[PDB]
C-alpha cells in the first residue's frame, strides 16, 4: 500500500 | 554528479539444451543515472521486441534491469548484450557463454 | 521467516522533453507486486501480482490516487532542490526514494524506512526511531527544517507502524503459497582448466527465491574471500534467482577446496565438492 509522499 | 558504471552478465534462465526454448537475459546492475541501452544480439544483429523488467534499484541506490528474450539456444548461432551508458566511450560487448 | 515491504520511486527531470518521469516500484521481499509509471500509456494495464487484484477496485483507486499525487510532489521536491544546489535549468537531475517496514515472522514491526538520495548521494532518512532526521548537507537541512515545523514524520511513522506493517501482514496471508515459501538453490560445482598448472572451479546456485543467499569456497577449511569471484546475485526471470562463486586452483588439489551455501530454502546448509 502506497504512502504519501512530502515535497523535499 | 555521481556516475556509477553497469555491471553487465549475460546467461539463460534455464541451463541450455541446443534445441530447447528458453530465454536469453542481460542484467545491467550498478549503473547512475538511469538512463541505458541494451540490445540483444544473435549473430551481431539486433533482436526485436526484447522485453525489460520495470525501473528499480538497490539500497545502494544504484539501478538495475533485466532485458530478455526467448530464444532456442543452437551449438552455432551467437549471442551477446549491447550495452551503453553516459559512463562509456564505446558500447560494451558481452557475450553468452553457457559455462557464465 | 522475515519479511519486508518496499516501495522504490525514482524521479528523473529531462528539460525540454517534458515534465520529469515518475516511477514507483512495490516489492514484499524480492517480489514485484504494484508498479505506477507515470510514462504509462495506459495506467489500468500496468501490472499488479494476483493477490493484489483480489483486494478489489476501491483498494486500487485508493493506490492510484496516492500514485498520482506522488509524481506531482516529487516533481515540486525536483524542482526545489535544483535551487538548493544553485543548479542550471539545462540538467537532468534523479530523485530516489525508498520507504517500508521490516517485520519478524510473528508480523512484528522490526523497523521502518523513509529515506531519499539526490544525484545518487544519501540526501535525507527518516532515523530508527520514526521521529527524527538525519540531514546529509546544508540542503537537506532546508528540507528537515521543512518537514520538522510541518510534522512530517509523524505521518510518515503513522504509515509505518499502521498501514505498512498491516497490509504487508494481509499480503502475506493473501500470497501464502509464494511469498511465505522458500525455493532452495539447486547446486553443482563445474571444472574449467585455464592452463596445464591451474582450473576454474565455479559454484553454482540457481533457482531460489528470495534472492538473499550466501556463497562461498574454502580451502582446507579456510575462507578464500578474497581469491573467490563472487558474481552479483541475478534474476532468472521466473521469480528466481542465480549466483556462482569461481575459484583458480592448482591442477590436483582439487578434493582441497569445498562451496558452501546458506539459503532460507534448505532444510539444512550444503557443502559441495567437485564431482
Amino acid at each position: 500500500f502506497a504512502k504519501k509522499k512530502y515535497c523535499l | 554528479m555521481i556516475q556509477r558504471t553497469p555491471k553487465i552478465q549475460v546467461y539463460s534462465r534455464h541451463p541450455a539444451e541446443n534445441g530447447k526454448s528458453n530465454f536469453l537475459n542481460c542484467y545491467v546492475s550498478g549503473f547512475h543515472p538511469s538512463d541505458i541501452e541494451v540490445d540483444l544480439l544473435k549473430n551481431g544483429e539486433r533482436i526485436e521486441k526484447v522485453e525489460h523488467s520495470d525501473l528499480s534499484f538497490s539500497k545502494d541506490w544504484s539501478f538495475y534491469l533485466l532485458y530478455y528474450t526467448e530464444f532456442t539456444p543452437t551449438e552455432k548461432d551467437e549471442y551477446a548484450c549491447r550495452v551503453n551508458h553516459v559512463t562509456l566511450s564505446q558500447p560494451k560487448i558481452v557475450k553468452w557463454d553457457r559455462d557464465m | 521467516g522475515s519479511h519486508s515491504m518496499r516501495y522504490f520511486d525514482t524521479a528523473m527531470s529531462r528539460p525540454g522533453r517534458g515534465e520529469p518521469r515518475f516511477i514507483s516500484v512495490g516489492y514484499v521481499d524480492d517480489t514485484q507486486f504494484v508498479r505506477f509509471d507515470s510514462d504509462a500509456a495506459s495506467p489500468r494495464e500496468e501490472p499488479r501480482a494476483p493477490w493484489i487484484e483480489q483486494e478489489g477496485p476501491e483498494y486500487w483507486d485508493r493506490n492510484t490516487q496516492i500514485f498520482k499525487t506522488n509524481t506531482q510532489t516529487d516533481r515540486c521536491s525536483l524542482r526545489n532542490l535544483r535551487g538548493y544546489y544553485n543548479q542550471s535549468e539545462a540538467g537532468s537531475h534523479t530523485l530516489q526514494s525508498m520507504y517500508g517496514c521490516d517485520v519478524g515472522p510473528d508480523g512484528r514491526l522490526l523497523r521502518g524506512h523513509n529515506q531519499y538520495a539526490y544525484d545518487g548521494k544519501d540526501y535525507i532518512a527518516l532515523n530508527e526511531d520514526l521521529r527524527s532526521w538525519t540531514a546529509a548537507d546544508t540542503a537537506a537541512q532546508i528540507t528537515q527544517r521543512k518537514w520538522e515545523a510541518a510534522r512530517v514524520a509523524e505521518q510518515d511513522r503513522a504509515y509505518l507502524e499502521g498501514t505498512c506493517v498491516e497490509w504487508l501482514r494481509r499480503y502475506l496471508e493473501n500470497g501464502k503459497d509464494t511469498l511465505e515459501r522458500a525455493d532452495p538453490p539447486k547446486t553443482h560445482v563445474t571444472h574449467h582448466p585455464i592452463s596445464d598448472h591451474e582450473a576454474t572451479l565455479r559454484c553454482w546456485a540457481l533457482g531460489f527465491y528470495p534472492a538473499e543467499i550466501t556463497l562461498t569456497w574454502q580451502r582446507d577449511g579456510e575462507d578464500q574471500t578474497q581469491d573467490t569471484e563472487l558474481v552479483e546475485t541475478r534474476p532468472a526471470g521466473d521469480r528466481t534467482f542465480q549466483k556462482w562463486a569461481a575459484v583458480v586452483v592448482p591442477s590436483g588439489e582439487e578434493q582441497r577446496y569445498t562451496c558452501h551455501v546458506q539459503h532460507e530454502g534448505l532444510p539444512k546448509p550444503l557443502t559441495l565438492r567437485w564431482e
